[PDB]
């Protein structure tokens, strides 16, 4: 493959790896998330342009919305977390763990 | 050096990535995903992408980053630890640069890696269209093309995004 | 008087007249008289680009008309 | 050559938002039965580089700043921003001819609110902060109208090309047509600039609003010129969308004398309403945006969707 | 290129004004002074304006084509699905109206 | 207004469309052949 | 589909979208039109055990068109044996080619 | 061009801008406030 | 009825706004399909020629085929000079 | 089967709900003045705010 | 046949130079002075021109 999809693939396993690497806000792994999102964005156009897939143009777009929708839900959540606790920090829910 | 902007682009995209992927403070996080956003619109617009790329500038970083730095501002981060001031955050940090270094490094002497793919090092120009003489854009008729051909597309992104409107109301009221 | 406040709108007419002035003169000035060509679509830069290598010169903006018909 | 051109509108730029700051005492004086400066310099010529001079050579304000680069980065991306937000202008002709122009702006103008909400992460204040995100939801509440005002008379000109704008308006303005679209641009652009009746971060209803609060801030003169260009810049936009002017290709100048008119005019008619009205408040601005502007300008959007195609005037693609 | 270079020359004087505007006032050496995360605690209110505008800003992103869309031969199928989006976006209006979600009073 | 307007618009972009069209075959011509000289070009410094 | 309700009904849904070669807005070809197009009609109705095996040649030569490893490597082998001669001072670039 | 005059100069400049451009902070604490109003009202137009 | 007449009287004293807003959205979507206009709309959309009009090979009995741009055969564009 | 790593678990709640014990402090306290000083100046305000 | 494509065009500009140039030179000219190109900016040179090549050609 094409140099710059190196780069495109390691920023999206840089990404996916800093996700599955939590430290204790919840929000640097929401932006995780997001970066994964950004690295497929890039990734699924830079294959649909150049190949000159047109009708395929649209996707990007659909990804965008639905992942950012998906982003507003998980802003929600520790919104929500954040009001129960008054931190976003991740070791505060292990309630369940009984 | 012009003629591998796309490369240069993507390595910048890459180290903004290890940037908050280290995941210093949520505050400089939203600041290396921002720096990385507009450097990813910059490498799709050297495509062609001129839409998509102004897209990712206006919902991307206009709409949803916007929202992140100020849920960080309200529910997270007041003041940040200085960047790189933190062991696992710098040593994730060096790690990440070293990483990329080596890779940009073998790709550009051996004109070629291989990491589950292989990838070349000519330079991603050698791969464009040779011909193009429209009096359009590609890129703007397919997307135009979403409220001809694709009817069933709008229906079930524009349910999901009124049920998002529904589902965070219910969330967030409490009660 | 109220024609005391037209000083300085005047001065800040001069100020927002000039880059619009400048850029027209500018683009005169570097495209042999004439305005600059607008390429928004491929098919109009295929032309620029097949006008800048009929001039001989390396300028899209050389024309060559029937003089150069034999 | 280009690098001139550059220079011949930034320059040009920093001049104009100098000597408004004069207009703006001047008019504002004069509708209130008095001057405003006319000692520094004939009729106060010389006033705006007194400020100018006074305000750089100040003492640095305390209290130390949470941030430091978020504290450098918002001044510059404020100006940054508001300098780049010009290049697209076709007066009549652009300094960057963009197929996309008009969503250029919408995209670099999105990004203006970044500033707002680091300098209100570099304040160290907790209730400075509070303010900040008062001002983002005002900002971003507004420019939700604006994109769709925006999208509703593109369906006229047919494209995202800001000089496809002077092409539409050749025969007649674009406010007969859309006075309704228009009202309500013009009272967005006032909200998204935080101009009076909108000036909240300015107001008496901010918890740092207080003379004897304080908190990590400036400089004050670079924000106040990003602000101030800002304010020109969407009244030229205004120009252009709405009161088009005529352009000829071999008097090129005609057009930027009368397009400089009514920019100035319109910017004037900020000043006029700063000092005809008092201020709302932040509950009843969010109210006109999300229960006034935003329901009528979601249904002139489907009109102007639809009166294109039943009245077979659909404007061309290129 | 052009663009480029308008966006470095923009940004470099911005940069300019912003250090010399740092270090001008250095030049005075006025005297020493010696004399000065968590919930904000943060409104729901404010929070759901700014989820709120992200979601409506999403239905914005699908409704920019249109333009473009108009210039297709099967315009009674774009109409009827440029109308559907606009309605579908003051559906949302009309459920955070109607459950109190625009108000500012607790 | 605007309609008058816009419906001559369209009846000048048919115009400018088909002078293009017009053009179109000389256009290719010039292309292919340009195109075909390059690859001999190149295909003979790969000999060498 | 699972449960291909579209061919059922004979609405098409998503059909549209799913390969480069269907029709575009305005006839715009992708680059791999005629590549993708004859593996299709090679592969068609056969079943996919078969097609690994009896459409190679089409499926190949669409895989050469997609991401052109092959061609890349031919331009490498070129490029890396010029400059070779060239260090050497044994070969001499034309006028055109500068 | 001797540093005295240059020094002179310059002290000419700033301490223009900074008598030309004098912003107060009115500490309004009783009647005296009321006075200092009439000084910005028309007639003597401070601002000015 | 006069019920209903009330009832949009009520509205037009208290929620001028959105009366208009309901009025100009149910224009939006009733009125194209009442106009005699519509038509036109997407003959004009149709005579844009983006593509090249690729020929056809001639094998000698297409009669409503023109040969050259300039024979009457073929579809007219005169119904748009005159709209 | 109790371990030594399980001891301090406990059975959850009846109703699956834990009491909210963590952080609630939603009133701000506001030292007010005036905006400017030019006509109150001497006005102390101590509000309690909520939102 | 893409040969005999660039035969016919250099013909036909030849029947131009030759009974038309002074028209057509003047046509082109304002052509080519505006950025896009367009026709309805040279109307008058454009008749004097379509009225040359009617009447000569
Ligand atoms: C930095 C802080 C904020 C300022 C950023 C400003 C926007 C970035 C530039 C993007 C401009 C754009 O999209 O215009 C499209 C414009 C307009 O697109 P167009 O389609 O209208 O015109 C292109 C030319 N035609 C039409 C003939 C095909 O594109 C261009 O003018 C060409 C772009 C050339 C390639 C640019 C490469 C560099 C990209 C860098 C992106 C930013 C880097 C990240 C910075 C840090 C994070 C923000
Ligand atoms: C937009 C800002 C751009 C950047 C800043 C400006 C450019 C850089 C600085 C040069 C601008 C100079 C502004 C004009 C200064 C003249 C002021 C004036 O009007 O004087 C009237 C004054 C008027 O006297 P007055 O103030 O006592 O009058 C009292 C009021 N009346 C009369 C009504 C009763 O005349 C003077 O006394 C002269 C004062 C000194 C002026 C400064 C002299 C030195 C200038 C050269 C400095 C060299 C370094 C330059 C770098
Ligand atoms: C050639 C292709 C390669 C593709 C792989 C690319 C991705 C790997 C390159 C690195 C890029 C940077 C990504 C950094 C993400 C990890 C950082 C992180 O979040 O770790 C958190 C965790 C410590 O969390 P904390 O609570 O703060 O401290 C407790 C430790 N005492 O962390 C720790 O406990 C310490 C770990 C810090 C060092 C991180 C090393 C990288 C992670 C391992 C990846 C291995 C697989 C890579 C392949
Ligand atoms: C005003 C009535 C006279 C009309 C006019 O403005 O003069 C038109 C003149 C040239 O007309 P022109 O716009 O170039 O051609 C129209 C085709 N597009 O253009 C000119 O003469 C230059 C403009 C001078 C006249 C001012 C017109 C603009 C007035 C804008 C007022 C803004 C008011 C804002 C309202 C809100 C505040 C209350
Ligand atoms: C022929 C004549 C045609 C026009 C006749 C129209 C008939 C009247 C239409 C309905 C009028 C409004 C009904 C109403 O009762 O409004 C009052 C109420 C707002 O009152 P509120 O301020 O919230 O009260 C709180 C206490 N202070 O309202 C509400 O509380 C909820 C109202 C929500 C409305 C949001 C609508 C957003 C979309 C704007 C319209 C765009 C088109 C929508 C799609 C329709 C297509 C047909
Ligand atoms: C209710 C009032 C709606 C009235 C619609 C009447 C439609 C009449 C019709 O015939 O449809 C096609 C229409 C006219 O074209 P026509 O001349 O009939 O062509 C005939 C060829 N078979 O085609 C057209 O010209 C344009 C059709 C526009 C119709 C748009 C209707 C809105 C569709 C979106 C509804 C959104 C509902 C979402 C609600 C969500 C609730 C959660
Ligand atoms: C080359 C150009 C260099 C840049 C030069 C910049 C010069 C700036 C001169 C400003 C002149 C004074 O202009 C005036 O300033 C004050 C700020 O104190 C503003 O005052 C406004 O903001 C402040 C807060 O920031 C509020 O306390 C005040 O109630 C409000 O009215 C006025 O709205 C403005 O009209």
């Amino acid at each position: 493959m094409s140099m710059v999809y190196m780069n495109i693939m390691m920023a999206f396993t840089v990404s996916l790896v800093g996700l599955l690497m939590y430290r204790s806000h919840l929000m640097s792994s929401l932006l995780c998330l997001e970066g994964m999102m950004l690295s497929l964005f890039v990734m699924a156009a830079l294959t649909i342009l150049n190949s000159h897939f047109t009708l395929a143009s649209m996707m990007p777009i659909i990804l965008l919305v639905f992942a950012a929708c998906e982003a507003a839900l998980g802003l929600s959540l520790l919104v929500m977390v954040s009001n129960t606790y008054g931190t976003d920090y991740v070791q505060n829910l292990n309630l369940l763990q009984c | 050096m012009m003629l591998y902007i796309v490369f240069i682009l993507s390595v910048i995209f890459v180290m903004g990535f290890v940037g908050f992927s280290s995941k210093p403070s949520p505050i400089y996080g939203g600041l290396g995903l921002i720096v990385s956003g507009g450097v990813g619109c910059g490498i799709v617009l050297n495509f062609g992408g001129s839409f998509l790329g102004l897209m990712v500038f206006l919902i991307y970083l206009g709409g949803m980053m916007v929202v992140f730095g100020y849920t960080t501002a309200m529910a997270t981060e007041q003041y940040p630890e200085i960047w790189l001031s933190n062991k696992a955050v710098l040593g994730a940090f060096v790690t990440g640069l070293l990483m990329e270094f080596f890779m940009v490094y073998y790709v550009l002497k051996d004109k070629e890696v291989e990491v589950v793919f292989e990838f070349n090092g000519l330079g991603d120009w050698v791969i464009y269209d040779t011909g193009d003489s429209g009096f359009f854009s590609e890129e703007a008729m397919g997307i135009a093309a979403l409220y001809s051909y694709g009817t069933w597309l709008v229906i079930v992104t524009g349910w999901s995004l009124l049920i998002g409107v529904v589902v965070i109301m219910e969330i967030t009221r409490g009660n | 008087m109220w024609f005391e406040v037209l000083p300085g709108i005047a001065v800040m007419g001069v100020c927002l007249f000039i880059p619009g002035m400048a850029t027209a003169r500018i683009h005169r000035f570097s495209n042999g008289g004439k305005e600059k060509r607008v390429a928004h679509y491929p098919y109009q830069w295929y032309l620029m680009e097949r006008d800048r290598r009929v001039s001989g010169v390396n300028r899209s903006y050389v024309s060559k008309g029937l003089e150069n018909i034999d | 050559m280009f690098m001139i051109n550059i220079l011949m509108l930034i320059i040009p730029i920093l001049l104009a938002v100098a000597f408004l700051t004069l207009v703006e005492r001047k008019v504002l004086g004069y509708m209130q039965l008095r001057k405003g400066p006319n000692v520094v310099g004939p009729y106060g010529l010389l006033q705006p580089i007194a400020d100018a001079i006074k305000l750089f050579i100040k003492e640095p304000l305390r209290p130390a700043t949470s941030s430091a680069s978020m504290f450098i980065l918002a001044p510059i991306m404020a100006l940054g921003l508001a300098l780049t937000m010009w290049i697209p202008l076709p007066m009549p002709y652009p300094l960057i001819n963009m197929n996309l122009g008009v969503l250029f702006m919408l995209a670099m103008s999105s990004l203006a609110v970044y500033s707002i909400l680091w300098s209100g992460w570099a304040s160290n204040s907790k209730y400075a902060l509070i303010g900040a995100l008062r001002a983002v939801a005002q900002t971003i509440s507004y420019e939700v109208t604006l994109a769709i005002i925006l999208l509703s008379v593109l369906l006229m000109s047919g494209s995202f090309t800001l000089s496809t704008l002077i092409t539409t308006q050749e025969q007649m303005w674009l406010i007969l047509p859309a006075w309704p679209l228009a009202m309500m641009w013009f009272i967005s652009t006032l909200a998204e600039t935080n101009r009076a009746p909108f000036d909240l971060t300015e107001g008496e209803s901010e918890l740092v609003s207080g003379f004897n609060v304080e908190y990590a801030a400036g400089p004050f003169a670079l924000f106040f010129m990003a602000e101030y260009a800002n304010i020109i810049m969407m009244n030229i936009f205004t120009a252009i969308l709405f009161l088009g002017t005529s352009h000829n290709p071999h008097m090129p100048e005609l057009y930027t004398i009368n397009f400089t008119i009514k920019s100035l005019l319109l910017t004037m008619s900020f000043l006029w309403i700063r000092a005809s009205y008092p201020r709302f408040r932040y509950d009843q601005l969010m109210h006109l945006l999300w229960k006034n502007f935003l329901p009528l300008t979601l249904a002139l959007c489907m009109w102007h969707v639809s009166l294109p195609i039943l009245t077979s005037g659909i404007p061309p693609q290129t | 290129m052009n663009l480029m270079l308008a966006l470095l020359t923009n940004f470099t004087l911005a940069t300019l004004l912003v250090i010399i505007a740092f270090w001008l006032p250095q030049l005075n050496v006025y005297s020493e002074k010696t004399s000065p995360s968590a919930r904000l605690p943060f409104s729901m209110k404010f929070f759901l304006v700014a989820i709120t505008f992200l979601l409506f800003d999403l239905e914005i992103a699908l409704l920019l084509p249109l333009p473009w869309a108009s210039q297709t031969a099967n315009l009674n199928t774009m109409l009827t699905m440029a109308l559907f989006l606009i309605i579908l976006l003051a559906v949302s209006l009309a459920y955070e109206w109607t459950q109190k979600g625009l108000e500012w009073t607790e | 207004s605007m309609m008058k307007w816009n419906r001559e618009r369209r009846r000048l972009q048919i115009e400018d469309f088909e002078a293009r069209i017009a053009l179109m075959p000389l256009l290719q011509a010039e292309k292919d052949r340009r195109v075909l000289q390059m690859l001999r070009e190149n295909l003979e410094e790969e000999a060498t | 589909p699972f449960f291909d309700v579209q061919k059922r009904l004979g609405v098409d849904l998503d059909r549209w979208m799913t390969i480069q070669s269907a029709e575009q807005p305005h006839k715009i070809p992708s680059r791999c039109h005629a590549f993708e197009k004859e593996w299709i009609e090679c592969a068609h109705g056969i079943g996919s055990i078969r097609a690994e095996k009896e459409c190679k040649i089409e499926f190949e030569d669409f895989r050469e068109c997609l991401l052109r490893q092959k061609t890349m490597k031919r331009l490498h082998a070129i490029r890396r044996q010029r400059e070779k001669l060239i260090k050497e001072g044994k070969y001499t670039p034309p006028p055109h080619h500068s | 061009s001797r540093g005295e005059y240059v020094v002179a100069k310059l002290d000419d400049l700033i301490n223009w801008a900074r008598r030309s451009s004098l912003w107060p902070m009115t500490f309004g604490l009783a009647c005296c406030a009321v006075e200092m109003m009439h000084m910005a009202a028309p007639r003597y137009d401070m601002d000015r | 009825a006069e019920r209903v007449a009330a009832f949009l009287k009520n509205v037009w004293a208290k929620e001028p706004v959105l009366v208009a807003s309901f009025a100009i959205a149910g224009l939006a979507v009733i009125l194209p399909t009442l106009s005699p206009y519509t038509k036109y709309s997407l003959m004009i959309n149709r005579a844009t020629p983006y593509n090249y009009p690729v020929p056809l090979r001639d094998d000698g009995n297409m009669p409503d085929v023109p040969s050259h741009p300039q024979d009457p055969q073929g579809p007219s564009l005169e119904w748009l000079k005159r709209l | 089967y109790p371990t030594k790593e399980t001891a301090h678990w406990k059975p959850p709640p009846w109703n699956d709900v834990d009491p909210p014990k963590d952080t609630l402090v939603s009133n701000l306290t506001l030292n007010f003045g005036p905006q400017h000083p030019a006509a109150h100046g001497v006005l102390r305000l101590v509000m309690e705010l909520s939102g | 046949e893409g040969k005999l494509v660039n035969q016919c065009a250099l013909e036909f500009f030849r029947q131009i130079k030759r009974h038309c140039a002074e028209p057509f030179t003047e046509y082109w000219t304002c052509i080519d002075y505006s950025g896009l190109q367009l026709f309805r900016r040279c109307r008058k040179q454009q008749a004097q021109f379509d009225e040359c090549v009617l009447d000569k050609l």
